[PDB]
DNA sequence: CCTGCATCCGAGAGCTGAGGAACCCAACCAT
DNA sequence: ATGGTTGGGTATAATGGGAGTCGTCTCGGATGCAGG
């Protein structure tokens, strides 16, 4: 909204004309350094405004939302690497 | 069925005042209603304008009354017509609702007339909304104004 | 950090629900109603869940960093990043177990399944309205035992648990008929109107009075109800004992005498079914306990139980009574079903399934295959299926269901925190209720309470009545309505996101910009580009640090003018994104330069307002600045507008003239033609230079001269060269429409000046003349399917950069010729043609004639109706033709001709209804009414003639908005079935192929005909010949790609009889697995060229598919005077249609046998026949004694595609598919290739049925993947194995999206519930092959410049790698 | 489902009680208290103990302290030479008649709690803690004194439900005595618009609570008395907004501050 | 015993923008 | 050492609820019942 000073939705199917037009790094930054990358939309701004490129984007928060509410129902979601082993997407900061 | 009224100027207020909604709490759902809610019935002539609705999802839904009409006391619209007697028009003005209506032979308002007596020997007018053709002899009723 | 290449969901177990959480939620506190801090133990303590501020405890001991892994002892917080409160879960212990009602209530049930219970019989264990047996320890049943896995009612449970007992009241005045402790056989009266029913002991209950002797004569004792007695029946006594004790000592009841005791009126009998057994001394076994037979109840041994029992020790009689009754263990709820599951043995289950497979019966076949489908995923898995009982509850982190507060100072919260708070009470209640000894009837609804609690909180409103807040109707959001819908997280937050560095507005139009550019605010472009112009202030000198620029921006009334031009120079070269809503296709999505301009409106080129479907009555924008280098490089050579000048749903071109482009196009290229000569004949061309000059003879009238046809302005004015033809024109001399002789490119040509100036534009435009004058059209007037041609040649020929040059002057001139050429609209320019009264009056008569033939007799009401509205619509049509005749004959020049005829504006029917009549109207039941509109728009409708109109008007609103919703979701599911369909490869190696035919049979079945050149062109244009070919003395090689020429030259050969079918590369018949390779595909539509490796094809066929359907496929519909999109949905879905036709199953001849009540047709072939019969009102397309294949049509109608794959093969159906789809968008005039709906075919034709496993670990029944099936039978074939068989299947785009192997896509799509729930109970593992998988992820796609094909490439200049390699050689 | 209806058909499926009955059963609890309280005196142990051990014993192995310990003391009870016997079968005869008395009252429990709906709990909520106050008052009764159970049963059913509405109808807890203030200000100003025709101001109420307050009081307390609203409360006609979406994150830096 | 055919239940139904009801007494931990 | 907060008790008799919802159209599977 514009009296909240807000965004414009990127919504489904401009997504797709994005991944049609084969514009697979815009449509990542519009993924997370631009919507809920934390660490990268803040590095981001920093490398513009010092006159840098900006850096490579991480796991959106919404992903780690998501999985935090498949928890909540009893599932376990684990993100593995390519041995299948388990990749910790919340920096240690979730486990005991 | 509470809004907050539209007062752009004073045309949005009389038109925000003289709306007919089928939505509502208790009404049709604007993702289920289908096709016969939203049509042009055929008593809708004098009650409720076939033209001044929403474009969007809310087309059908949300209706204005006609300038002549007037809800009764029953909750039904009802509309004037003429009295004729005997091929000449008088100036008795009857309030009908549809189910009244839907009992005589109306004249069109363009009907000419010679002083107080029509005066053409095809008439076109509504039997049951059909459009028919008639002579003055057969005419009970006609059209206020367009 | 290693990065994710898989992500895994599997079943929770209690000990791994328990090692999540940091603590046990105890208390429903949320916070301290004064201090507005977390309450200890509650839902959101700091103990449990983490700190509230960064790197300090609540109490404040330590507040500051290198505390981590410091918890404070004071208050027990650790100290470290507060941002931990939305990643560490809490859990709740329930005191007993509850059951996860994913897998109760998603049909059909895992835990039914796996015990094999009904769903009723799962609803009443689980809420506790019947008791399931485990353990029947040897109890009797309507004198049956008792087993394992029974159901017992409440009354049933009682009777074999407790026993048999019956009061019977006894009225007063009335007394009983037998002894205290007699025997009662059922029917034994015990009163004058009382009779037992169960057999067993008698007992009394509170006897009214008691008779006492006295050592005898007798005596009464009335006993009041609030006293005892404690005297046995028939026992003596002594004198000073007491008989009837009371609450106070003088009301006590102590016989003076010796004397006996007898009780008579008693208050009730109670008659049990029970053993007694007396004795004399100290018992063994109290009341409550449960003996077998032979037990010790008394007198050291003396006496023993004959029954099980319950035991009750009566020390007024000095007896022990054994209750029939058993120890049988039954038990509800999820308690029950947990000790089901726990004793479940899977592999025992397993081999029973096996053996139960091999029954003749093919229902028991599929139980025992649904069955065993669920106990092998398990066993697969690991998981065990007791985990589906839920012991401990996972409890959401705090910060994802905030307790905020507003602005206002009130609070703002989450319904899962009332959801936890009421499960957290329920919980503690049993507990209280539990350690207190409750009976069974409170501890049941206790227990029910729970259950139901527990339901809530997991799935809101799936079972019962939904929870809602108190005095409000709205129901709670629960984790499942969080998780799915069209607000629910995926498809809301994960697959489309709100973003930075964006903006909107109004958009006008820009005729002055080239195709590249946009017009961009300049408040809007000082907003966006923030940060760099941040940087650049800092770079000059307008402010000293960032700080400071910042400040300076924040005030309007504090910003220079050097920052305009610091701006000026941050955008140079830089590109934005321009966004329309709806993006149909990815042409809704340009890059544009932006220059920056006044006001608050986006200027937009008028050549790209088609590709986004804008007008500019109202229309807004969105802008996005892509950032990095690799954004802003992939939108400058990918997305930019003046790189995209072709389709890519048909190729042809997308940026070409419209409207007032062609309207002056079109005035300058048309000739005049004058009537005042009219074919006179002169002998020299004197005579008619002369006679022209009298006036007798106009310039451009068509005469003869010397025996040919000429026209005085041919031989009046011949011109030197262009030039001098256009000097004449400046001076009056001629116009630009007069046809004149003009010397060009050596050739005296006979053309008007506008024809010479058009070809000189284009020359110009495109600098070369040679190639310009091959391009065009000269003798024709410009007009749109001629402009759009000049346009694709100029592609092809000189590429998009000449191409976008030739645009832009094309749009420049044709803006300037239609400003003064006069085109107007005035209310004569309708012009009325004078034919129309006389078709009218001949009109009048026929109808006459109608009603006489129906007073008559001839005519029936039906048949009368159909001829009058025959008899309008050819009226109609009549009248049609005489309006265009009209304009054709006397007015050439005329607007509404000019926009018709030139494409700019309009169609026939339209400009009927202004000049002639709007004709016939349909009333709102779908019947026309029978009396037409006869008046046009100029001449004015009647009130009846409107409102018979605005039927069909409202009529066309509400289904351009019932069609816009269907076909929105038809492109959703097209997407969600072919998005991870890529270009993966060079070449499959396949040889397989398709034959696309140039012939179609005939409607009225005559032979076959040529097929129009339009379908042709989209099922040949771009693909490559699978086989060599050689027609008209050229051949074609194998391998080569189609391009329109080579498709003119088959069609032309096809005319000449050489050929009848080219053979194809397609992708229905590509290898590669997860897409497609380039052979397979052809060419890159929107490039006329071989499509590049990494493209991502199945988005663009399903955007290309669902854009047309949008609006055109059945704008505004005009009411003048099975079918459209819900066929093609039909198609799509592979439904079975109502009207379905009937195919002959096998090959044979016909044989028509036809009674008076009953009509069939027998197909007999050589080894056998079979017999259809059809009702006899339907439609034959086969006559007798005809030859007819398998699968053949014998009736109209659609043909069922399940049936067509059973009887003729799975090519056929692809093919009859990819025609029937075709149909429907030709028949709307819309143009669109067959590579896009073979891709989706493709998708759709995907899966097997395994009809005998061989020596595989396959189930028969069982669908799978054909790749799958495929690659085993290669390994089983390779190691000596037999083959597993299959059938080809057909299945929906629906069904086939839910199907696939992501469990992430498929859950992201629909029916989220569900795939959640297998995928848990599989185990299963998603690769992220798809695009959506990648994007929930925020990962870089594998398509485009995401692909492995392109995106290890690396760049370097030629002195860096010569010093590498001399690096190289020294070591 | 409908779990009301079930509840209320298991709670019609036992019989009511007349007075002798219900006299007998409240004695035979009573004389149960009281052998239980001279079996603990002989054998030494707790009183609570040896409760809870009868109590294990009479409910039988249905309901689920271990078989070991309770089988341990239950066999020490059956050493005992005589008329101490009796006095475990008296304690097991009034824990018997416990039981029965509870269940036999179930209804008025019912019948009291219909009262008190819409007031933040649930009907079967309310049905639940009246319960927990019939068995309170099942064991408080005293027979001797020629009540009906009902009389002095109702007054614990009452209390229950009043205390369990004050505890647990609001998402952030009130402590019990500003509770009670709180109810006590609404009905004073409810009385108060009555007399006057009007909404009361505050100084008018502070006028009617008494001494000890005030206009700032009364606004204190009631401005602690807000209930919080829904994160997921619909905006506007269509179901596409929610209250939540409009609520900022004013918590974590912006990347402006972070830089 | 098999089979098909009514019957019932649950999950779908375009995008974007804007929009707002008792009281009392007594003891016990917190600060 | 003071309010703030929590727990226990009140004794004639009382003993099975209440708001509600009826203007969607389809489709695909699960299921029980009819026939042979
Ligand atoms: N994406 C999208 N564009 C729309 C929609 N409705 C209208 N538009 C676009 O906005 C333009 C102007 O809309 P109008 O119908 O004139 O007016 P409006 O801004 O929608 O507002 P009102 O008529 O005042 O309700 C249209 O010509 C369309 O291009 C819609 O629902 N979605
Ligand atoms: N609900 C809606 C309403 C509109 N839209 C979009 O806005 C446009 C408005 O056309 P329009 O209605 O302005 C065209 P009209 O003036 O009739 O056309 P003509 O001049 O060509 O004859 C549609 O074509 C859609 O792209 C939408 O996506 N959802
Ligand atoms: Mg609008
Ligand atoms: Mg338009
Ligand atoms: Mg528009
Ligand atoms: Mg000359
Ligand atoms: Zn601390
Ligand atoms: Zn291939």
């Amino acid at each position: 909204g514009k009296a909240q000073f807000g965004g414009q939705r990127f919504g489904e199917m401009e997504v797709w004309a994005l991944e049609a037009y084969g514009a697979a790094h815009t449509l990542q930054e519009m993924l997370t350094l631009k919507s809920d990358d934390i660490e990268g939309r803040n590095a981001a701004y920093e490398a513009i405004i010092k006159g840098e490129d900006v850096p490579e984007p991480s796991v959106p928060e919404s992903f780690r939302v998501l999985v935090k509410e498949l928890q909540a129902l009893a599932l376990d979601v684990q993100t593995l690497d390519e041995k299948d082993n388990p990749v910790d997407i919340f920096e240690g900061l979730a486990s005991k | 069925l509470s809004q907050f009224k539209d007062e752009t100027n004073p045309l949005s207020s009389l038109r925000h005042k003289r709306r007919i909604s089928a939505l509502g709490p208790g009404g049709l759902t604007r993702e289920r209603a289908g096709f016969d809610v939203r049509d042009v019935h055929r008593t809708h002539y004098g009650r409720i304008c076939p033209v001044e609705t929403p474009e969007g999802a809310n087309i059908g839904l949300i209706t204005s009354l006609a300038a002549y009409a007037r809800v009764d006391e029953l909750g039904f619209i009802r509309t004037p017509y003429r009295r004729v007697v005997g091929g000449v028009v008088t100036d008795e003005v009857v309030y009908m609702t549809a189910t009244e209506e839907d009992r005589y032979t109306i004249a069109q308002a363009n009907t000419p007339l010679e002083g107080n007596r029509i005066a053409a020997e095809r008439v076109v007018a509504r039997r049951k909304g059909e459009p028919v053709i008639v002579s003055p002899e057969e005419v009970e009723f006609m059209d206020v104004s367009p | 950090k290693k990065e994710v290449r898989k992500v895994r969901i599997a079943l929770a177990s209690p000990e791994k629900i328990r090692s999540w959480s940091y603590g046990e939620v105890e208390k429903p506190e949320t916070i301290n109603y004064r201090t507005l801090k977390p309450e200890r133990d509650g839902l959101f303590d700091e103990r449990i869940f983490g700190p509230i501020k960064d790197y300090e405890c609540a109490c404040g001991k330590y507040k500051r960093q290198r505390f981590e892994g410091k918890v404070c002892e004071r208050c027990g917080v650790e100290v470290t990043k507060s941002i931990v409160r939305r990643y560490r879960m809490g859990h709740i212990e329930l005191a007993t177990p509850a059951a996860h009602i994913w897998f109760v209530k998603d049909v059909p049930s895992k835990i039914g399944t796996l015990l094999d219970l009904s769903a009723t019989e799962l609803e009443q264990v689980l809420y506790f309205s019947k008791y399931i047996v485990l353990d029947p320890k040897g109890a009797i049943l309507n004198g049956v035992p008792v087993e394992k896995r029974q159901l017992l009612t409440d009354e049933e449970y009682r009777e074999l648990r407790y026993g048999k007992q019956e009061t019977y009241p006894l009225p007063p005045g009335v007394d009983a008929l037998v002894k205290d402790g007699e025997e009662v056989v059922k029917g034994q009266e015990l009163a004058p109107g009382v009779v037992s029913r169960l057999d067993g002991v008698a007992l009394y209950r509170f006897p009214r009075r008691v008779r006492v002797e006295y050592v005898t004569e007798p005596k009464d004792y009335r006993v009041q109800p609030h006293m005892n007695v404690v005297v046995p029946e028939g026992a003596r006594v002594e004198a000073g004992d007491k008989i009837v004790a009371a609450i106070d000592p003088e009301e006590e009841v102590i016989a003076e005498a010796e004397g006996v005791v007898h009780l008579h009126e008693p208050a009730s009998i109670l008659v049990v079914k029970a053993r007694v057994y007396p004795f004399e001394d100290d018992v063994e076994v109290s009341t409550g306990d449960r003996v077998a037979p032979g037990d010790v109840l008394a007198d050291g041994g003396k006496v023993k139980s004959d029954v099980y029992g319950r035991v009750e020790v009566d020390l007024v009689r000095n007896v022990v009574r054994v209750v029939e009754s058993y120890d049988i263990d039954a038990r509800m709820g999820a308690e029950a079903i947990q000790q089901l599951l726990k004793e479940l043995d899977l592999e025992a289950l397993e081999k029973e399934l096996l053996e139960e497979m091999k029954h003749p019966s093919r229902a028991r076949r599929a139980k025992a295959r649904k069955r065993l489908e669920v106990v092998r995923a398990f066993l697969d898995s690991g998981n065990r299926p007791e985990w589906m009982i839920l012991e401990a509850v996972p409890v959401l982190p705090p910060d994802l269901r905030p307790m905020v507060q507003v602005d206002g100072g009130r609070f703002a919260t989450s319904d899962l925190n009332d959801l936890y708070r009421r499960l957290i009470n329920r919980n503690n209640r049993l507990k209280k209720l539990l350690a207190q000894g409750a009976p069974e009837i409170i501890i049941r609804n206790e227990k029910r309470m729970l259950q139901e609690a527990v339901d809530a909180l997991l799935d809101n409103g799936r079972r019962g009545a939904p929870v809602t807040n108190p005095g409000s109707d709205r129901p709670l959001r629960s984790l499942t309505d969080i998780l799915s819908g069209k607000q629910g997280r995926f498809r809301q937050n994960l697959l489309g996101k709100r973003v930075d560095y964006s903006g909107r507005s109004v958009i006008v139009v820009g005729p002055q910009l080239k195709l590249h550019q946009c017009g961009l605010p300049k408040r809007m472009a000082l907003e966006l580009f923030k940060p760099f112009l941040l940087k650049k202030m800092e770079e000059k000198g307008i402010a000293p640090n960032v700080k400071a620029a910042r400040r300076m921006l924040e005030r309007q009334r504090d910003i220079k003018d050097e920052v305009w031009d610091a701006l000026e120079e941050v955008i140079h070269g830089k590109v934005v994104l321009l966004n329309r809503a709806p993006t149909l296709h990815r042409l809704g999505i340009q890059a544009f330069q932006p220059v920056l301009v006044e006001g608050q409106s986006i200027q937009l080129h008028p050549l790209v307002c088609e590709a986004f479907n804008a007008d500019f009555d109202g229309d807004q924008m969105a802008v996005h600045v892509p950032l990095s280098s690799f954004a802003q490089a992939e939108a400058r050579i990918q997305m930019l507008s003046a790189h995209n000048l072709l389709s890519p749903a048909s190729g042809e071109p997308l940026a070409k003239p419209s409207r007032d482009i062609i309207l002056g196009l079109y005035y300058i290229t048309q000739v005049r033609k004058e009537k005042k000569g009219a074919g006179l004949e002169f002998a020299t061309p004197e005579e008619a230079l002369a006679a022209h000059e009298r006036g007798e003879v106009a310039l451009n009238a068509p005469i003869k001269v010397a025996g040919r046809e000429t026209s005085v302005g041919r031989l009046k004015y011949v011109f030197a060269n262009p030039d001098e033809a256009l000097l004449a024109v400046a001076h009056g001399i001629v116009d630009l429409q007069d046809v004149v002789t003009v010397r060009y490119m050596g050739k005296r040509l006979e053309t008007s000046p506008g024809r010479i100036l058009f070809a000189r534009i284009v020359a110009e435009a495109v600098e070369d003349e040679k190639v310009a004058w091959e391009l065009i059209q000269l003798d024709v007037p410009q007009e749109k399917n001629s402009l759009k041609d000049l346009v694709y040649q100029a592609f092809l020929r000189l590429g998009m950069e000449k191409t976008a040059r030739l645009l832009d002057a094309l749009k420049y001139y044709g803006f300037t010729f239609s400003t003064t050429s006069g085109i107007t609209i005035g209310i004569d320019d309708a012009v009325i043609p004078e034919e129309k009264k006389q078709y009218l009056e001949e009109a009048d008569r026929k109808l006459l004639q109608i009603e006489q033939a129906y007073e008559m007799g001839f005519l029936t009401d039906r048949e009368r109706y159909d001829q009058i509205l025959q008899l309008w619509t050819e009226t109609t049509e009549k009248v049609t033709q005489a309006v265009f005749k009209n304009f054709e004959e006397n007015y050439p020049f005329n607007p509404l001709y000019v926009m018709a005829q030139s494409g700019a504006r309009g169609n026939p029917q339209q400009i009927r209804q202004l000049c002639g009549l709007r004709g016939l109207m349909q009333k709102p039941s779908g019947e026309t009414f029978e009396v037409p509109v006869r008046s046009s728009f100029r001449e004015g409708l009647t009130v009846l003639e409107y409102f018979i109109s605005s039927h069909g008007a409202r009529k066309g609103g509400a289904d351009t908005a019932l069609r816009t919703a269907d076909s929105g979701y038809l492109t959703r599911k097209l997407v969600d079935v072919t998005h991870e369909i890529v270009v993966r490869e060079a070449d499959c190696g396949t040889t397989n192929y398709i034959s696309v035919p140039l012939f179609q049979p005939d409607e009225v079945t005559r032979s076959l005909r040529l097929r129009k050149r339009a379908d042709i062109e989209a099922g040949l244009y771009g693909r490559v010949l699978a086989r060599e070919v050689e027609v008209l003395g050229v051949r074609l090689e194998e391998g080569r790609y189609l391009s329109m020429d080579d498709v003119h030259l088959l069609i032309k050969a096809a005319e000449a009889g050489e050929i009848q079918e080219v053979p194809v590369r397609s992708p229905l018949t590509c290898q590669t697995r997860y897409g497609v390779c380039q052979k397979c595909y052809g060419y890159d539509l929107s490039m006329a060229r071989p499509v590049s490796i990494g493209e991502a094809v199945g988005i663009v066929a399903a955007q290309s598919i669902g854009e047309p359907g949008t609006q055109l496929t059945m704008r505004t519909f005009h009411t003048g005077g099975t079918q459209g999109l819900p066929r093609v949905i039909e198609l799509f879905e592979a439904r079975r249609p109502k009207a379905k036709a009937v195919i002959s199953e096998i090959d044979g001849v016909v044989r028509i046998e036809e009674t008076e009540e009953k009509l069939s047709v027998f197909v007999e072939s050589e080894g056998f026949s079979k017999e259809y019969k059809l009702p006899k009102e339907a439609r034959l397309l086969v006559k007798d004694g005809d030859y007819v294949e398998a699968g053949q049509p014998l009736t109209r109608g659609a043909i069922d595609p399940h049936q067509l794959l059973e009887a003729k093969g799975p090519e056929a159906v692809e093919r009859y598919l990819v025609e029937e789809i075709q149909k429907v968008y030709r028949a709307q005039g819309v143009k669109l290739h067959d590579k896009h709906i073979e891709i989706v075919v493709r998708q759709m034709m995907k899966y097997v049925e395994v009809t005998d496993p061989g020596d595989s670990r396959l189930l028969e029944g069982q669908v799978l993947e054909k790749w799958d099936v495929e690659a085993l039978n290669e390994r089983l074939i390779a190691e000596g194995k037999t083959p597993v068989a299959w059938k080809p299947l057909l299945m929906g785009v629906t069904k086939s999206a839910l199907s696939t192997k992501s469990w992430l896509s498929a859950a992201s799509f629909q029916n989220t519930t569900h795939v959640l729930t297998e995928a848990a109970i599989a185990g299963k593992k998603d690769e992220l092959i798809g695009l959506k998988e990648n994007v929930i992820l925020g990962r870089l796609i594998p398509a485009g410049t995401g692909s492995d094909f392109v995106r290890f490439t690396q760049v370097v200049d030629q002195k860096t790698l010569k010093a590498i390699e001399e690096a190289r050689k020294e070591a | 489902s409908d779990p009301v209806r079930q509840y209320l058909h298991e709670i019609g499926q036992v019989p009511l009680l007349t007075l002798e009955e219900e006299v007998e059963l409240a004695r035979k609890v009573e004389e149960g208290m009281e052998a239980i309280k001279k079996l603990s005196e002989i054998t030494g142990l707790d009183p609570d103990l040896i409760r809870e051990v009868v109590r294990a014993k009479i409910l039988g192995s249905a309901r689920v302290l271990d078989p070991k310990t309770v089988e341990e003391i239950d066999q020490k009870l059956k050493s005992l030479p005589k008329e101490h016997k009796r006095y475990l079968h008296i304690a097991r005869e009034g824990e018997a008649a416990r039981q029965h008395l509870i269940e036999a009252n179930l209804r008025l429990v019912v019948s009291i709690a219909k009262k008190y709906t819409g007031r933040g709990l649930s009907f079967l909520d309310l049905i639940q803690e009246g319960n927990q106050g019939l068995i309170r008052a099942v064991e408080k009764f005293e027979y001797k004194r020629r009540f009906k159970f009902s009389t002095y049963a109702t007054w614990w059913i009452r209390q229950a439900i009043n205390r369990a509405i004050a505890d647990q109808a609001r998402t952030i807890r009130i402590p019990v005595h500003m509770v009670e203030t709180i109810n006590k200000l609404s009905r004073t100003a409810r009385q108060l618009q009555q007399e006057l025709g009007r909404e009361p101001t505050y100084e008018e109420i502070a006028e009617a609570m008494g001494p000890g307050w005030d206009a700032k009081r009364v606004e204190e307390t009631l401005k602690i008395a807000q209930e919080p609203v829904s994160l997921e409360t619909p905006i506007g006609d269509e179901k596409d907004s929610f209250y939540g979406d409009f609520i900022p994150d004013e918590h974590l830096p912006s990347p402006v501050d972070a830089a």
